[PDB]
């Protein structure tokens, strides 16, 4: 993914 | 940072449940980070608070009287001289953005349209020296020391 | 800047700053907090977004957007594409003593002249007429003869026909497709607000009288002037450059 | 459509052949907006290619050239000699068609009475100097080219060709069995 | 049977075939479309009823309590529409609705009602249609035009092989909803069917089935066909299936049915069939191919012997042998006709269950996120089959139904799996070569939304943000004394609906150039926009003019240019059906009768009949006349005969728009030239004195009052008062309501600005005491003659070349017209001066203005505003502002000539408002609005002075009507109860209260009616309180600004060189000379010609329709010629009769059919006197005058039939040789003048970021150098040129000021540097992280 959000949430 | 401020400051002694001393902090910390961060133009946190507040009786008004609050009836409704409220609604909104596709026409933009107005026009230049040429012609037409003296003064 | 109303306009750049200096900031306070690393590796990798959308917006996955709903313009974007820089502003600047209207046939012309209105070439020709003014004495400074050329009196009308005598003007129309299409010409005052075009040079623009406009230029140095009468005269440009053939067939 | 439009603009077209003529119409307006667009296209790569390109010598005394004769397409000949040759300048002398003696010594510009003479000579092989056998380096030679075509005259040094030649291809974009002996 | 306003001019009518069908109301589409959007529905259906009902009621989570939907209603607008427009406000009307909130009990199971509060509360405010299309948004008028989109449903389509170069057709179906995702499945160049979401990436489509609960063996039976096999070793066949090429021919009834190698053939299947042939025996090799369709397994120990959709084998079919099974079955796939398509994509298919295809589903959906049961579940069964987020609306639903083939044409607007498996199936026979895919551009796929429907969905789109709102509200808090109103704000709805209705691509400020531009502006087709394609990505197939637009979209009228095609204009006829598919009028045809019923039929509908033309000559009994009419079928034209069609076209003009048949001759003229004729004649500009066309084609009085410009009769009576301002109407006894008084009265619109700053204005065209009906005109708008629209003017025109002054489309006009002022405009603009408050101090408006000799305040009046009236001129000044200053840092040498002079500083500035360079009118009107808080100058009490005079005027004269309604009501209603017959006036109206008569029926009611009267005394006095305060109170300007003050000039512009005139024929050109009148050509008569047109503009266009309009112009003149001199040496009224009724029937066998034996000498009279400048004639569409009339109407004035007369030179007297062609032609005023379009410059004003002048004539700015330019000045050797437009004369800052003072001082000579823009270049690209350095 590519979304630091979909990061942080994983 | 908000949680992390609550939990070194949280006690098991009071016996209430961490989320409820939590919650409190987290919410402080991102309201004032929305009034710090989220303007260009920085607003300080008492005027943004005041704007808020107008905002919510503005929005009751809206909804019970009719048609819409007048800054006359706003600050009857509120508590205050009525100048203050005009300079409220006066504190400018977020600035246009310069690229806003105003031209609708070879894709032309806000920016495009705003004028330089520091500059000198080029009359009044040549003006400003054909005074320079004029005051010079003047003064070398008297003698030395009151030629001198004036142009010292 | 301000703009009337007590409302500002701002570049998109300062936008992108803010949150770069935000994040960042955020960091050094972080690292003062010895946080969990869990949230200082959320901030860095933050900040590198931030840094990302300044430098280029919209490459590194999604774009930032505006108080709008279209995405902000970073330092790339700047610089290219046709709305950019270097096509919009190195080659393509827009141009003082320039003006534009609409052509008409004149067909009394000989072929080195074009008709030039009177109220045009008043402006166009501004600074040489108050040079001519103030050289001659009908004015005493620069501002009387800004009053005498805005008043329009009758010694004006003299002067700018002193001007404009052997002074080539430039016309030019929208598609440039070859050279053809930019050619000098001498100025004679008209009444009305229509240039008038020689008819034989029409098939060298692709011109008709059903509504074209043109564009007239006046060239100030003196080596441009030579240039627009040696090189650029409607009069030397009688052979297509294309082929050998005659450009100036009647029609 | 197989059925014609058998009526013409000084009678009327009927409600149902209109309809037809608005098909043709329709298509025509289209397909000529496209050809501006992809012409200026064209034309813009190409001055992009050859912009550099300017006449920065006089000769660059090379032998070497490029044999101009009429192109014949089967049947007739769309374009003689004179056409594809005038304004060149010759590499080779124009022997005459005996091979006896020369007729054009070499490095002679190619005007109007000169390709006269070659006409009255019979001649349909000349030998002329191109641009692209050009020994210069960064630039072009004044003899090489040929002349200016729009003055008369053997091109000056300094003249931009690159973008003349764009210009010159470019603008007019938008515009765009058996055997049988005829004679004896 | 003529109307009174059509026996003034009776417009002489060449038609020949008959009308069965008038023109509809021309802008119905725009006043349905949004009458059904506010409207009470009770079965909601339509509108706001429709949005209410589906978002209310919102049930809170867990049901604690729920909010109710009751009614809603709309409040009176504020401000009516002219109060709009000068305040500068909205048209809009507050929308109020009942909302029922219920508080339930968490205690007992279900069914509790602790508490109802029902109250009504405000959401938003929705602007309002007024009575002609349009919406009065921020005091201008706007267009929202119908937008053309894609129909709902499924739609089958192939790439047509052109993805591929294999030379194969890769076949996809796609479904749109109304609102969703797009589910489409495709097949893949390897034959492998693949789905996608939401245009993402593909997957097997087999997935799709799995996460439906389908297993593999449910899936080959729904899809594919069985072979059954028995165990020795005998198939079981039936004939058909061998349809062929058999490894082994036969083996049935032992003997032989067919030898091996040969291929079957038709016969052996019908021998076979025959026989009645079932079971056979074939090698088991034979079967080493086959698919087996179900699981094996073995009994022994429960192994899987082998699994579904897996190839069977020799030793497979040994296990299963040895197994005991001896039923096998296999799938069976041919070749052509049925493929196994299916088999691979389940082969390709990793996942096996529904878990496996929802987790693949949930990753390939929103990847990154693990999968989760929960999440895929809600994820898959939320995307579609749920109301809320996912519509198939009812014309989705009806289209989806009638292409798979259903008798239903209803149903839930959501899909299932019936629907993802038909559409599957439909695929493959697609595939297999069954079906035809579908046509895209078919006008019976692409629908009609207009302003209503685009209203409500934008409101829904609101509503649901107030859902979503109260939810989260009710989630907490739940507390009791909690009305529905805290959960409830207006900002969201009436932020959407401004959105849209304010700034939105297909809301657009009205045309009005002339009444043909307003009508055309509205009842306009739009493909782009929202939920439309764009332009760039749109390639020449919607473009196109398909079969399908005959009747319903006009095939001319469209622009030329980056969107021709994208947008289009409704056809005359045309009217959109309940689904919103266009449709078009056929008068139906029995079996050889052309009845008189039409019928309106829809693309779709129209496919499947034989229509005749419209010029299909006729019987008078209606019998068709040939024996073979040419009629169009499905999608062709032929001749078919007489006894099998069964509708005819309804008229001529059907399939062009209003536009394009105005036109006459349109047959004569290219479609090319037709298109340009349309796109020029709706940019005309309304002349000083309107005229009406000598050669029409009688679609003008339809254009002129369908229009809003005219005023129209709204009931019948005779015209009691006119005046230049109002015209009062005295009704008839048959229709006066006996509660009215009787009268109407209509206010005509004065002197006023449109949109393009033209002039509006309405002029009477009745007299005093001149009886009118319902629908006649009393008033002429812009560009009307006596009610019919009137564009142009009437010139004499002449085809011949004249000395180059007409050389490519130029135009050599006359001095008579131009000393006639036919072509002269009035344009009106404002100019607004605001005075705001700085932080120096507030600007004020005022006469007392530094460095002002006193010369330039002499139209100031002493309030610093210009008198009304006045004339000005560029650099006058208006309004006198001045602004407040600094201290300005004298310079060492402007303090020395202070000293000397002792001459003072000003310390305010000279901002005040003059009149923009170049132009001169005179001041109209002037309007001032000060803030609530201002003192409100002595100007601004004069005006609110004379506006309240002209208030308490007309309400008195209002109220005086009710009055005197009343008193004849008491009269009528008390004309019994007491005796008195001459007293009817003795007594004063305040004692006819007390009248009477024989004491009779008619005597109820004295106190109702005194209580009454008393009533509206009161009302009016309440009336005039409300309009005094309504004036007096202060405005609600922008934040900042003080006041406010605009002024209204009014400029008279005549006709010039560079000015652009045309025909209606898209003929057009620029004036080039005005010649003195007697250098004109002149006939033998002496009359000079108006203008000379070239006739080299004719051959090369094919647009000769102008030719025969000036033929035809002259013959009408002629006609006029010769009345106007019977009626100047005053022959009596049976010479002009007969002349008269001679000119009205010529021609064969017209339908229109003129007695003038039934008009009295003065209604002939009369006559005779509006038809001296020419007899008006009609030529329609493509039923018109054919040239044998044009000769015959000639040769019964006295012009030659050639059209052609000899002409003599002005300048010599010398006659030209071979004579020419003079006539009269309608010759328009496009609104491109000279005026707005010159513009020069020297210096002014720079950019602020990259210092280059401005551009635009309205910012003084300069004119673009571009990239073309510069290659054109290296094409010569000019390079001082292009180095001095480059830095001097653009952006050299210090260059360019060191360039001005050389030329004022004589001196040529440049000294450039370097642009200011590659400084903000290099800065840029270093404000990266580059290092780019200029080395020495
Ligand atoms: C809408 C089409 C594009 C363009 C015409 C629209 C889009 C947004 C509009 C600006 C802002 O709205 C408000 C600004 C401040 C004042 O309110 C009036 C001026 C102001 C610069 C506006 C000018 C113009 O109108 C803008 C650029
Ligand atoms: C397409 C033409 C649009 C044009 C009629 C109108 C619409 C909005 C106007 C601009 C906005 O007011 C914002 C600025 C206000 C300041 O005073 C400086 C000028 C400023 C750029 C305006 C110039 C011009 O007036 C604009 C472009
Ligand atoms: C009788 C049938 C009639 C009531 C049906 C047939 C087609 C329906 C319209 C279309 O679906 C298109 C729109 C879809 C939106 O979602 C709601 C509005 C919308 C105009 C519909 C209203 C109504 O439902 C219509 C007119
Ligand atoms: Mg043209
Ligand atoms: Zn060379």
């Amino acid at each position: 993914t590519t979304d630091p959000v979909r990061m942080y949430m994983r | 940072i908000g949680l992390m401020k609550a939990v070194d400051k949280f006690e098991y002694r009071r016996g209430y449940k961490f989320s409820t001393y939590a919650t409190w902090w987290i919410r402080q910390a991102i309201t004032r980070s929305i009034a710090d961060q989220a303007r260009t133009i920085r607003i300080p946190v008492h005027m943004i608070e005041t704007i808020n507040k107008l905002n919510r009786i503005s929005r009751q008004m809206l909804q019970e009287m009719g048609r819409e609050p007048t800054p006359e009836e706003l600050a009857e409704r509120m508590l205050m001289p009525e100048d203050k409220i005009r300079k409220v609604l006066k504190i400018a909104k977020e600035p246009i953005s310069m690229e806003t596709p105003i031209g609708d026409d070879e894709d032309s933009h806000l920016g495009d349209f705003i004028e330089d107005t520091t500059l000198e026009l080029p009359l009044d230049s040549a003006t400003t020296e054909s005074l320079r040429a004029a005051t010079h012609d003047v003064l070398a037409g008297l003698t030395a020391r009151e030629a001198k003296v004036l142009r010292m003064r | 800047v301000p703009l009337d109303g007590g409302r500002f306009a701002t570049s998109d750049l300062n936008d992108l700053y803010r949150r770069v200096i935000n994040r960042n900031n955020r960091l050094k306070r972080l690292l003062d907090l010895a946080a969990p690393d869990i949230i200082v590796r959320n901030e860095k990798r933050m900040l590198q977004e931030a840094v990302d959308a300044l430098l280029d917006n919209g490459r590194r996955g999604r774009a930032i957007t505006g108080s709008n709903k279209r995405p902000l313009k970073s330092l790339a974007d700047m610089i290219k594409g046709k709305q950019g820089r270097f096509r919009q502003n190195l080659l393509g600047k827009r141009v003082d003593y320039s003006g534009r209207s609409v052509i008409t046939v004149g067909p009394y012309l000989r072929l080195h002249q074009c008709g030039l209105p009177k109220k045009m070439a008043l402006e166009l020709f501004k600074p040489f007429i108050y040079g001519k003014l103030e050289l001659r004495g009908l004015a005493t400074t620069i501002k009387a003869a800004k009053k005498m050329v805005e008043r329009e009196e009758a010694v004006v009308w003299d002067i700018l026909d002193e001007v404009i005598r052997e002074h080539p003007v430039l016309l030019n129309r929208a598609p440039t497709l070859h050279r053809l299409g930019i050619q000098a010409f001498e100025p004679v005052l008209i009444e009305g607000k229509a240039i008038q075009l020689h008819p034989l040079v029409c098939a060298a623009y692709n011109a008709d009288f059903d509504g074209d406009q043109m564009a007239v230029h006046v060239p100030l140095t003196l080596e441009a002037q030579l240039e627009a009468r040696a090189l650029m005269m409607s009069t030397n440009n009688i052979l297509s450059p294309a082929n050998g053939e005659p450009i100036i067939v009647p029609s | 459509i197989e059925t014609p439009i058998t009526a013409n603009f000084r009678e009327g077209l009927n409600v149902l052949q209109y309809f037809i003529s608005t098909h043709g119409a329709r298509k025509g307006l289209a397909d000529t907006a496209l050809k501006t667009a992809n012409s200026g296209y064209l034309t813009r790569r190409l001055v992009d290619v050859a912009q550099d390109l300017v006449v920065t010598e006089d000769d660059c005394g090379t032998h070497e050239g490029i044999m101009m004769t009429p192109v014949i397409e089967g049947g007739d000949v769309k374009e003689p000699l004179r056409d594809r040759v005038l304004g060149r300048v010759t590499a080779e002398d124009v022997l005459k068609p005996g091979t006896a003696d020369i007729l054009v010594p070499r490095n002679t510009l190619l005007h109007e009475q000169w390709c006269d003479l070659l006409e009255e000579n019979s001649v349909d092989a000349v030998k002329v100097r191109s641009v692209v056998s050009c020994d210069t380096d960064f630039g072009v030679c004044a003899h090489c080219y040929g002349r200016d075509l729009a003055r008369g005259h053997i091109i000056n040094k300094g003249e931009a060709i690159g973008v003349i030649a764009a210009q010159s291809i470019g603008e007019p974009g938008t515009q765009l069995s058996s055997i049988q002996v005829k004679n004896k | 049977v003529y109307s009174y306003t059509e026996k003034k001019r009776i417009r002489k009518d060449f038609g020949k075939r008959p009308q069965v069908l008038d023109v509809p109301y021309l802008l119905s589409i725009q006043l349905d479309s949004f009458q059904k959007f506010i409207e009470q529905d009770p079965e909601g259906q339509y509108g706001l009823e429709a949005a209410f009902r589906s978002v209310f009621p919102i049930q809170s989570y867990s049901g604690n309590s729920e909010l109710q939907y009751v009614s809603y209603r709309l409040g009176e607008p504020v401000f009516d529409v002219q109060e709009c427009q000068i305040r500068g406000v909205t048209y809009s009307a507050p929308l109020r609705v009942k909302l029922r909130l219920v508080i339930y009990e968490r205690e007992a199971p279900e069914g509790t009602v602790k508490d109802i509060k029902e109250q009504e509360v405000y959401m938003g405010e929705i602007p309002l249609m007024t009575d002609n299309g349009t919406f009065v948004i921020n005091g201008t008028e706007r267009v929202i035009v119908s937008q053309l989109h894609r129909s709902p449903g499924v739609f089958f389509d192939s790439d047509k092989g052109k993805t591929h170069s294999s030379g194969k057709v890769l076949y996809n179906a796609r479904i749109i909803p109304y609102r969703g995702s797009w589910l489409d499945f495709e097949f893949d160049p390897k034959d492998n069917l693949f789905v996608r979401i939401d245009r993402r990436r593909k997957l097997p489509a087999t997935i799709i089935l799995r996460a439906l609960n389908y297993t593999t063996e449910q899936i080959l039976d729904l899809f594919f066909e069985k072979v059954i096999f028995e165990i020795k070793l005998q198939m079981e066949l039936v004939p058909e299936r061998l349809r062929g090429t058999a490894s082994f021919d036969i083996e049935a009834n032992g003997k032989v049915y067919v030898e091996k190698g040969r291929r079957i053939t038709a016969r052996h299947i019908r021998q076979l069939e025959k026989d009645d042939v079932k079971l056979i025996e074939v090698p088991v090799e034979y079967i080493a191919g086959k698919v087996v369709a179900k699981d094996y397994i073995d009994e022994s120990t429960g192994e899987l012997i082998c699994a579904a959709n897996m190839e069977l084998s020799l030793d497979l079919l040994a296990k299963l042998s040895q197994s005991g099974h001896k039923r096998i079955e296999t799938l069976f796939t041919n070749d052509l006709d049925h493929g196994p398509y299916i088999s691979e994509t389940l082969r390709v298919d990793p996942t096996n269950d529904r878990l496996s295809a929802l987790v693949e589903i949930y990753r390939m959906m929103r990847p990154g996120e693990p999968p989760t049961r929960e999440a895929a579940e809600s994820l898959f069964e939320n995307l579609f089959f749920s109301e809320d987020r996912y519509d198939l609306s009812a014309v989705g639903r009806m289209k989806f139904n009638r292409s798979l083939l259903r008798e239903e044409i209803e149903g839930s607007g959501i899909l299932s799996k019936d629907d993802i498996i038909d559409v599957m199936k439909k695929l493959i026979d697609i595939r297999n070569g069954k079906g035809e895919v579908d046509d895209i551009d078919h006008l019976g796929n692409r629908r009609i939304r207009s302003v209503g429907e685009m209203a409500e969905n934008q409101f829904r789109v609101g509503l649901v943000r107030v859902e979503r709102a109260v939810k989260e509200r009710l989630s907490l808090g739940d507390l009791d004394t909690l009305m529905p109103q805290d959960m409830i704000n207006a900002k969201p709805i009436s932020a959407a609906v401004k959105e849209f209705f304010g700034s939105s691509q297909l809301s657009q400020f009205m045309d009005q150039n002339n009444p043909l531009s307003e009508i055309t502006h509205k009842r306009r087709i739009s493909a782009l926009g929202p939920g439309g394609l764009t332009r760039e990505r749109a390639g020449f197939e919607v473009r196109d003019v398909h079969p399908t637009h005959y009747g319903r979209v006009c095939p001319i009228e469209t622009p030329e240019g980056p969107n021709i095609g994208l947008i289009n204009s409704l056809s005359v006829y045309a009217q959109t059906n309940e689904y919103g598919f266009l449709e078009t009028p056929y008068r139906k045809v029995t079996d050889g009768v052309v009845t008189d019923e039409i019928h309106y039929l829809s693309a779709i509908e129209e496919g499947n009949y034989v229509i005749a033309q419209a010029n299909s000559n006729l019987d008078e009994e209606g019998h068709f006349v040939e024996d073979l009419v040419t009629c169009r079928s499905k999608g062709e034209s032929s001749l078919f005969s007489r006894d099998q069609v069964d509708y005819m076209d309804v008229s001529t003009q059907q399939v062009v728009s209003v536009g394009a048949s105005l036109i006459p001759f349109l047959e004569h003229d290219d479609a090319n030239r037709a298109l340009m004729g349309a796109n020029m004649q709706r940019q005309a500009v309304p002349t000083l004195r309107a005229d009406k066309p000598l050669v029409g084609t009688g679609m003008e009085r339809a254009v002129a009052v369908d229009s809003g410009v005219t005023a129209v009769a709204k009931r019948g009576g005779v015209v009691q008062y006119v005046d230049a301002s109002r015209i009062v109407i005295k009704v008839n006894e048959d229709e006066m309501y006996p509660g009215e008084a009787g009268i109407d009265i209509y206010n005509l619109t004065k002197y006023t600005r449109s949109n393009q700053n033209t002039c509006i204005n309405q002029m009477p065209c009745v007299s005093l005491g001149e009886p009118v009906e319902r629908g006649d005109v009393l008033a002429d708008g812009p560009s009307t003659d006596l009610g019919e629209l009137a564009l142009g003017q009437n010139m004499r025109v002449a085809f011949m070349p004249w000395n180059g002054y007409n050389f490519e489309d130029s135009i050599l006009v006359s001095e008579r017209v131009v000393q006639e002022d036919r072509f002269t405009t009035i344009h009106i603009q404002e100019l607004a001066c605001v005075s705001r408050d700085t932080k120096l101090g507030p600007e004020e408006i005022t006469a007392d203005i530094p460095n002002v000799g006193e010369a330039a305040l002499s139209k100031l009046d002493e309030s610093g505003i210009v008198y009304i009236g006045a004339e000005v001129t560029g650099g006058d000044i208006l309004v006198g502002k001045v602004t407040p200053k600094g201290e300005t840092q004298l310079t060492p040498e402007e303090k020395l000539l202070r000293a000397i002079f002792g001459e003072k500083a000003s310390d305010v500035k000279d901002s005040s408002l003059r009149v923009p360079n170049g132009v001169s009118g005179t001041v109209i009107d002037v309007q001032v609005f000060t803030r609530d808080g201002v003192e409100k100058d002595k100007r601004a009490l004069e005006i609110e002075e004379m506006q309240l005079k002209q208030a308490k005027k007309d309400l008195s004269e209002e109220l005086q009507i009710l009055e005197a309604g009343l008193f004849s009501r008491i009269r009528a209603v008390l004309v019994a109860g007491g005796v008195e017959a001459e007293k009817l006036d003795k007594l004063p109206r305040d004692r006819w209260l007390e009248l009477g008569l024989t004491d009779e029926e008619k005597q109820n009611q004295l106190e109702q009616l005194a209580e009454q009267y008393d009533e509206l005394k009161h009302e009016f006095e309440k009336k005039l309180e409300a309009k005094r305060r309504k004036i007096t109170q202060g405005d609600d300007l922008a934040p900042g600004v003080l006041k406010i003050v605009k002024v209204y000039l009014a400029v008279k512009r005549r006709i010039q060189p560079g000015d652009k005139m045309a025909g209606r024929h898209g003929n057009k050109g620029v004036i080039s000379k005005i010649n003195p009148i007697e250098d004109m050509p002149y006939d033998e008569n002496g009359t000079p010609v108006d203008i000379v047109l070239n006739p080299l503009g004719v051959p090369s266009r094919m647009n000769i329709g102008q030719i025969l309009e000036t033929h035809l112009g002259m013959a009408a003149k002629g006609i006029g010629d010769k009345i106007n001199a019977m009626l100047k040496q005053q022959q009596e009224v049976a010479k002009l009769r007969e002349f008269i009724q001679r000119a009205y029937d010529l021609g064969a066998d017209v339908r229109q059919k003129v007695d003038l034996s039934t008009f009295s000498d003065e209604e002939v009279m009369r006559l005779a006197e509006n038809l001296r400048k020419g007899m008006p004639i009609a030529t329609p569409v493509f039923d018109g005058a054919k040239e044998a009339e044009i000769k015959e109407l000639l040769k019964l004035g006295d012009l030659p039939t050639s059209g052609q007369i000899r002409l003599y030179d002005g300048r010599t007297g010398e006659q030209f040789e071979r004579p020419v062609t003079v006539g009269y032609m309608y010759m328009l005023k496009l609104n491109h003048l000279v005026d707005d379009k010159m513009h020069a410059r020297s210096t002014g004003s720079y950019s602020l970021v990259t210092q280059q002048p401005l551009g635009g004539k309205a910012q003084f700015g300069g004119q673009r150098f571009g990239e073309m330019e510069v290659w054109a000045l290296e094409a010569y050797g000019a390079a001082y040129t292009l180095q001095e437009m480059l830095t001097v004369k653009s952006d050299d800052v210090n260059g360019r000021t060191k360039m001005y003072k050389n030329i004022v001082d004589g001196n040529h000579q440049m000294e450039p540097g370097m642009p200011e823009s590659f400084n903000v270049l290099l800065k840029e690209i270093r404000s990266l992280g580059i290092n780019i350095e200029l080395e020495d």
